[PDB]
RNA sequence: CGCGACCUCAGAUCAGACGUGGCGACCCGCUGAAUUUAAGCAUAUUAGUCAGCGGAGGAGAAGAAACUAACCAGGAUUCCCUCAGUAACGGCGAGUGAACAGGGAAGAGCCCAGCGCCGAAUCCCCGCCCCGCGGCGGGGCGCGGGACAUGUGGCGUACGGAA
């Protein structure tokens, strides 16, 4: 029942949430386990770069940013090709490949 | 080659040929039982297609289902509730018949498993498939690395599952705008996830 | 009832020989909390509804 | 050139093999777990058994439930290397079999019964 | 009459004991177990009774073959070998 | 007066079966005089047969296996119980030599194309 | 005589061959070689045989 | 009036292996309501939920676009934040309700049919010798069998490939 101007309201409890409450009491926990497997894996590959392969400048879609430059997947076949270097060696090499990047520009 | 003619000549179902064929081939198989084993494949284009190979090992089986969509298994009326659920003739199942079959073949063949299946030909009431299936503990299927895969207990009873071919359809899971369901594992998933209250330790 | 079969007459042995009471010496153990069997079976009551 | 002389086709005996087994199943068959001194426990050496003995010369003898008349006829002949004239056996309600072996006029069961200890 | 008069003829039994799970269950006419389904396959097993459920699972039992294959796997499943002699 | 294995194990197998049976006497006079009520040190000793008949039958069944496994050692086929039993899943593997298997694809690509061993800003 | 039914099938498969319209390209095989000409070809084929284990 | 091949089809306590059932906290495939809310109630809501059935693992499923976007473009799947209680659905009432992009955890790619080239160059089983055999392999010797030309193996698959 409303009363002297509340604001209209309408959770979403209507469902059994209580047996699907999903707890996080366990985050430090997986954040000690991924700091240990980060930690096994760069021990484990010793003279590699522990962040890994090399990932290419890419740009933003959806004009919102249109300015911001990231990581990308992998390079492109075209951009090895022009740096005269063979994609499947690559990969053995430590470069990120990718086979459906585009280039337009 | 001959396999892309065979399969022209199997596209090109509504010709006299092919419709003799089909004919001639669900009189046959109506006439015979429910489930058998057949020796060759009927379409040896669509069986190396779909991955059956002529080894040592390989199984297929010739599976009639009765056609018809599926009523609701209650008696006469007595469909109690609202009615919204009072629907019981006009009812259709999920999966197709032709992973009805694959299921089929699978429950009766517990030692083998079960790879995919085909079309071979459809009566008013029944439906026909082959339904290919590999045995796990076969040396030549063992040894071979391509074909090995299936040898895992990953893969017991795909088509239980509904990991193979006909039941993956079911599932209605694909990439894309088009479904935007079973984003996650599957469809469950998806909704396990969409509906789980994430409670953080610092809210 | 004179006419059993063997399976109810040997559950019926063994219902038997279960009834008989604690021995004397099991009470001076140690660690002993038990003082009476508490699973007797009178055959008056508590009928065995085999 | 075979005339069918019946309307019925009867299915054919074709030729079956017997087993020819590459290995046994077991390495080796299982020792028998029923022998002389397991087939008969103990004697019984109550009033009602001891004149059972010294009237009737006969024997009181507790058997396996597994056990048979043959059995404990020849597990007796056996251990004790006397004959027996027949057996009778009953089920206590306890779980042991009771044997009442009555023995040959020639041997005398009050000396057997001194042989074997009981009296 | 359909009270203590009718509490007196109760003479003839339909429940035997059942030679699967061990209770008196199985029905004599029907040949059938109600507690575990003898003549069936498969185990009988409702999600609805929880307690039922629990009564009889994989622990409740002497677990003969359990423990022995929980001890070898924490020992590691070797087999074929002993520990060096004296 | 005690029956050890250290003992059992070199004896022959008639001597074994002869030890046995004599055990086996014993065991049942043992139990005559158990009955006949006899005396405490005649009852303590029932155990003490029954363990030395255990200790026997052991010596002989693991001297019996032990030449039955080593006949059997290296003929393709074995009866199932001188096979190991490890678990039921666990016997159901791969041979250990098709899972290193590989493919000729995989075996030339894996040769024309390994992994190299790299480092940066140097 | 009551025969199997795998016999009663292959029988009337080939009366209903015998008995349906067949088209032609099925009928075609109908025209087989006659027997002088099959044995000359296969006299003439006996030297060309592919060789063997 | 028979014999000898082949295709379909049975018998075997034939030789060697495989599946059955249980647990089921997590997962996958089906079937699947009503209490409740709407101050009644029939669409809706509870709800692809409870119950029922089947199937595995230590995880399962999914997974390398018949994708998202309309931007100077991004680029497998899975999980967290955010998008967002938003677009949208609903006796447009109660109520229901995503996805894109962005930031992170992780990150690995691949293989067939077909098309085609190579003397079927392929695979399975049985005998002998050597190594070793408690997750039965490797090599050699067998005019010893079988499967396969109604297609096995090598190259090769969309990022092009082959000569
Ligand atoms: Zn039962």
């Amino acid at each position: 029942a409303p009363s002297r101007n509340g604001m209209i309201l309408k959770p979403h409890f209507h469902k059994d949430w209580q047996r699907r409450v999903a707890t996080w009491f366990n985050q430090p926990a997986r954040k000690i386990r991924r700091r240990k497997a980060r930690q096994a894996r760069a021990r484990r590959i010793a003279p590699r770069p522990a962040s890994g392969p090399l990932r290419p400048i890419v740009r933003c879609p959806t004009v919102r940013y249109h300015t911001k430059v990231r990581a990308g997947r992998g390079f492109s076949l075209e951009e090895l090709r022009v740096a005269g270097i063979h994609k499947k060696v690559a990969r053995t090499i430590g470069i990120s490949v990718d086979p459906r990047r585009r280039n337009k520009s | 080659g001959a396999y892309k003619y065979i399969q022209e000549l199997w596209r090109k179902k509504q010709s006299d040929v092919m419709r003799f064929l089909l004919r001639v081939r669900c009189w046959q198989y109506r006439q015979l039982s429910a489930l058998h084993r057949a020796p060759r494949p009927t379409r040896p284009d669509k069986a190396r297609r779909l991955g059956y190979k002529a080894k040592q090992g390989y199984v297929i089986y010739r599976i009639r289902v009765r056609r018809g969509g599926r009523k609701r298994p209650v008696p006469k009326g007595a469909t109690y509730g609202k009615p919204v659920h009072h629907g019981v003739n006009q009812l259709k199942f999920a999966r197709s018949l032709q992973s009805v079959a694959e299921e089929r073949a699978g429950r009766h063949c517990g030692a083998l498993r079960v790879l995919n299946s085909y079309w071979v030909g459809e009566d008013s009431t029944y439906k026909f498939f082959e339904v290919i299936l590999i045995d796990p503990f076969h040396k030549a299927i063992r040894r071979n690395p391509d074909t090995q895969w299936i040898t895992k207990p990953v893969h017991k009873h795909r088509e239980m599952r509904g990991l193979t071919s006909a039941g993956r359809k079911s599932r209605g899971l694909g990439k894309g705008h088009k479904f935007h369901h079973t984003i996650g594992g599957s469809r469950r998933a998806a909704w396990r996830r969409r509906n789980t209250l994430q409670l953080h330790r610092y809210r | 009832s004179s006419h059993k079969t063997f399976r109810i007459k040997r559950f019926l042995a063994k219902k038997q020989k279960q009834n008989r009471p604690i021995p004397q010496w099991i009470r001076m153990k140690t660690g002993n909390k038990i003082r009476y069997n508490s699973k007797r079976r009178h055959w008056r009551r508590t009928k065995l509804g085999l | 050139k075979k005339i069918r002389t019946s309307p019925t086709f009867r299915r054919p005996k074709t030729l079956r093999l017997r087993r020819q087994p590459k290995y046994p199943r077991k390495s080796a068959p299982r020792r028998n777990k029923l022998d002389h001194y397991a087939i008969i426990k103990f004697p019984l050496t109550t009033e009602s058994a001891m004149k059972k003995i010294e009237d009737n010369n006969t024997l009181v003898f507790i058997v396996d439930v597994k056990a048979n008349k043959h059995q404990i006829k020849q597990a007796v002949k056996k251990l004790y290397d006397i004959d027996v004239a027949k057996v009778n056996t009953l089920i206590r309600p306890d779980g042991e079999k009771k044997a009442y072996v009555r023995l040959a006029p020639d041997y005398d069961a009050l000396d057997v019964a001194n042989k074997i200890g009981i009296i | 009459t359909k009270g203590t008069s009718s509490f007196g003829k109760r003479r003839n039994k339909t429940h035997t004991l059942c030679r699967r799970c061990g209770s008196k269950a199985y029905h004599l006419q029907k040949s059938t177990c109600g507690k575990c389904g003898y003549p069936a396959k498969r185990k009988r097993k409702y999600n609805w009774s929880a307690k039922a459920k629990r009564r009889n699972t994989t622990g409740t039992g002497r677990m003969r073959h359990l423990k022995i294959v929980y001890r070898r796997f924490r020992h590691g499943f070797r087999e074929g070998t002993t520990p060096k002699p004296k | 007066a005690k029956i050890k294995a250290r003992d059992l194990r070199g004896k022959k197998k008639e001597e074994l079966l002869k030890q046995l049976d004599d055990l086996k006497v014993e065991l049942s006079q043992l139990r005559v005089a158990k009955v006949t009520g006899g005396a405490a040190s005649k009852l303590s000793k029932i155990r003490v047969v029954r363990k030395s008949i255990a200790r026997v039958l052991t010596v002989i069944n693991q001297t019996q296996k032990e030449n039955l496994r080593k006949f059997y050692k290296g003929k393709k086929y074995k009866p199932l119980d001188l096979r190991p039993k490890k678990t039921r899943a666990m016997r159901r593997r791969l041979n250990k030599h098709e899972e290193s298997l590989k493919t000729k694809k995989q075996q030339r690509k894996e040769r024309l194309y390994p992994l190299r061993k790299y480092a940066v800003k140097a | 005589v009551k025969w199997p039914r795998y016999i009663r099938l292959q029988r009337q498969r080939a009366i209903l061959y015998k008995r349906l319209k067949v088209p032609p390209a099925i009928n075609q095989f109908t025209q087989v070689l006659d027997r002088q000409t099959a044995t000359q070809l296969l006299k003439l084929a006996h030297k060309y045989r592919p060789e063997t284990k």
